[PDB]
């Protein structure tokens, strides 16, 4: 009955931190991530837009 | 205007009774250390689980 009542709180608060330090470091990390792959993938755009008028002309 | 008496004070009682209480660091749940008959611990739980 006095070993439960702290299981309870470490494992809470492990939850916790380990969420939020998560979901904080899937964020920071998410921004570089996204930013190349969209820039990338907007390059790829431009080659095929190259091709396009390259036909139309 | 008698029972709306009865029932304020009554719940004000109940208001005292919760004062009383387990001040646990993160339990949503309450340990209470109350003397009680072990007479009628029968009904005791009966009307627990009512």
């Amino acid at each position: 009955s006095q070993t439960q009542g702290i299981q309870q709180l470490l494992q809470a608060e492990k939850r916790a931190a380990e969420k939020v330090a998560d979901a904080r470091k899937r964020k920071a990390r998410r921004l570089k991530q996204a930013k190349e792959e969209a820039q990338m993938e907007v390059e790829q755009y431009r080659r095929e837009r190259e091709q396009e008028f390259q036909s139309k002309q | 205007i008698r029972v709306w008496f009865i029932k304020v004070r009554k719940m004000k009682a109940i208001y005292h009774t919760l004062n009383l209480c387990n001040i646990d660091v993160t339990q949503k749940c309450l340990i209470a250390e109350v003397w009680c008959p072990v007479t009628d611990l029968d009904s005791i739980q009966f009307a627990l689980r009512r």
